[PDB]
C-alpha cells in the first residue's frame, strides 16, 4: 500500500524606526556639515540586513541535535601529509554519516571558529586550497576550499562569546557542518523574501520631530520534514598524550 | 608610522557610534551595536525557554510574557509551535487549543494539552502525565504589531 | 604673560577630522 | 627615526611568548608551517583587537 | 470582521511540489 502526508511553510515580520528633532539637525548641520536624516536612513538599511544575517546562524547553531568529538593536535614526528589525510579521512567519514540520514545528495560547507580555522589553515597545498587575496577580517568571511569539496566559513571569536554569553552554546572549538539540498522537493534551511522592506516618511510633527519607518516581511526558518538532519555539529580538543602545541611551542604537557 | 598634516597647534578629532534606543528585545537603551553584535531586535519571531530542566514531580507549567517581557503583549493566531527536547510540534489551531504527544524515555506515550490567550499572551500547558527527568520545554511565537503599533524599536 | 614669547598667544582648537561608523555584515548564505 | 623607535619600545602592554629550539627529530617544514600559524594567531589577535 | 484590518481576508493555500518514493535495489550478484 502507500500513504500521504503533507507540510505548509509560512513567513515573519520585522520593523524598525529612528526619530530626530529639527533643532538637532540644525545644530549637527551648522556645528559639524553634518546630515541627520541620510546617516539614519543608512543606520537602519543596513541593520535591517545585519540582524536578519545574524538569525539565519543563530537558529542553525540552536535546532541541531547531532554531536562527534576529534582530537586534531599533531603527534611529536608524524609528517603534516599522514596527520592530513587523516582529518580527511574524519571528515569524509562525517559528511557520508549526513548523506545516509538524509538519503540525498547535495553541496558542503562548514562554519568553523577561529582556532579550528587556523588549524586548517596550517594544512598543505594540495589538501586546502586558500582564497585567492585573502584578507583578514573581523567580520565573518570565507577563506577557502578543503579537499576541493567544502567551502569553510570562519567565525572569530568575539561572536563566539557573544552567542555563548546569550545562552547558545557554541565554543571557539566548535565547527558545524551542513550539506546543501538541490533537489526541488527537499532542502535542509528555506529562506526568501515575501515582501521586500518598504521605506516610509512621516513629515514634521506639531511636535517638530522627524520619522521614519521600515516595515517588511520575509522566511527564515529550518524545513518541516527532516530540516534538523541536514546539519552536525563537531568539537575539537588538544589533549593528546605526546602531542605538539603549536601556540607554546613544545609537548602538550609532557 | 602614518603620515598626518599638522597646520594649527591643537587639533581634535571626533567620532560617531550606534547606539540602541530602547530596551525592546535583548538590548537594554545605551548598548552599542558594531560588527559582532547578536541579538534579537526588530525580529518578531522568537523563542524562549519555559523550563530549563523539568524536575520529576511537576506536572503543569504557565507561560506569561510578563516574566520574558517587560509588558503584556499580542500574540498573532495560529503561529505558536512548542519544543520539547529541541522536537517541533503542529501548530495551534486558530481558536486557542493545542494538541501534542510525545514518548517517554521508558516507552510511555504522553499527551501535553495547552490553552492560549492571545489579548495578553499567556500560556497554560497541562502535561497528562509527569515527563521525565531532566527535559527541557521552550516555546515559539510571534509577536502581533498591529495589535499594539508602540513597541516599535528605535536608534 | 606677555606678547614677546610664546606663552603670551592663546591657542585655538582646529577640526581636524570626523570618524563614522564602520560597516556592518555578515556572510552566511551558502547554508 | 631612533626616537620613533625607543617610543615604540617603551610604549607596548600586550605580551606574549613562545619557543624556537628545533625539536630533535623534524624537519624544517613542519617548524616553518607552526611557526607560521603562531604568528598568523598573534595578527588575529591585534587585528581582532583593533577591529579594523 | 471587516476588511480593513489584517484578519478578516481569507487566506488562500497554495501547492508546491510533489514528492515520490526514491527507487530501490543493491549490488550482490558479484559473489
Amino acid at each position: 500500500n502507500h500513504e500521504m502526508k503533507k507540510y505548509t511553510l509560512f513567513p515573519s515580520q520585522f520593523v524598525i524606526a529612528a526619530e530626530h528633532t529639527v533643532q538637532a539637525a540644525y545644530e549637527a548641520q551648522r556645528e559639524f556639515g553634518l546630515d541627520l536624516g541620510s546617516l539614519q536612513f543608512r543606520t537602519l538599511k543596513e541593520y535591517l540586513s545585519h540582524e536578519q544575517d545574524m538569525l539565519r546562524l543563530r537558529i542553525m547553531i540552536w535546532r541541531t541535535l547531532a554531536t562527534d568529538t576529534f582530537d586534531i593536535a599533531l603527534p611529536v614526528n608524524q609528517s603534516f601529509d599522514v596527520w592530513a589525510t587523516i582529518i580527511r579521512g574524519k571528515f569524509q567519514t562525517v559528511y557520508r554519516d549526513i548523506i545516509e540520514r538524509v538519503k540525498s545528495s547535495g553541496a558542503m560547507g562548514m562554519f568553523a571558529g577561529a582556532d579550528a580555522a587556523s588549524f586548517f589553515k596550517q594544512l598543505p597545498k594540495d589538501f586546502f586550497q586558500p582564497a585567492e587575496d585573502y584578507i583578514q577580517t573581523p567580520y565573518v568571511h570565507y577563506i577557502g576550499t578543503l579537499f576541493g569539496n567544502v567551502k569553510v566559513y570562519e567565525v572569530p571569536a568575539g561572536i563566539c562569546k557573544n552567542l555563548t554569553t546569550e545562552n547558545i552554546q557554541f565554543s571557539s572549538m566548535d565547527v558545524l557542518c551542513y550539506v546543501r539540498d538541490e533537489n526541488p522537493g527537499k532542502a535542509g534551511f528555506v529562506t526568501g523574501d515575501a515582501v521586500p522592506a518598504i521605506p516610509f516618511q512621516h513629515p514634521t510633527t506639531p511636535a517638530l520631530v522627524n520619522r521614519t519607518t521600515l516595515w517588511g516581511s520575509a522566511i527564515n526558518d529550518m524545513h518541516p520534514r527532516n530540516g534538523a538532519d541536514y546539519f552536525t555539529r563537531v568539537t575539537l580538543t588538544m589533549a593528546k598524550k605526546g602531542g605538539l602545541n603549536f601556540i607554546s611551542g613544545d609537548t602538550i604537557d609532557a | 608610522c602614518t603620515f598626518i598634516p599638522v597646520t594649527r597647534d591643537q587639533s581634535d578629532i571626533y567620532e560617531v557610534f550606534n547606539v540602541a534606543g530602547s530596551s525592546f528585545g535583548s538590548y537594554a537603551a545605551g548598548d552599542v551595536l558594531d560588527m559582532q553584535s547578536v541579538g534579537v531586535y526588530s525580529q518578531l519571531r522568537r523563542r524562549y525557554v519555559l523550563v530549563a530542566s523539568s524536575d520529576g514531580t511537576s506536572k503543569t507549567a504557565t507561560f506569561k510574557m510578563e516574566d520574558f517581557e517587560g509588558q503584556n503583549v499580542p500574540i498573532r493566531k495560529g503561529r505558536t509551535n512548542i519544543y520539547v527536547n529541541r522536537i517541533k510540534s503542529v501548530v495551534d489551531n486558530g481558536s486557542g487549543s493545542l494538541l501534542h504527544s510525545f514518548t517517554n524515555a521508558a516507552g510511555e506515550q504522553i499527551t501535553v494539552t495547552c490553552s492560549l490567550n492571545y489579548n495578553i499572551g499567556q500560556i497554560a500547558l497541562s502535561f497528562s502525565k509527569a515527563p521525565d527527568k531532566g527535559t527541557e520545554i521552550a516555546i515559539e511565537t510571534e509577536i502581533n504589531i498591529e495589535a499594539a503599533p508602540e513597541l516599535i524599536p528605535l536608534i | 604673560e606677555m606678547m614677546s614669547v610664546s606663552d603670551g598667544v592663546m591657542r585655538l582648537p582646529l577640526f581636524l577630522a570626523m570618524i563614522l561608523p564602520v560597516q556592518l555584515g555578515a556572510a552566511t548564505a551558502d547554508a
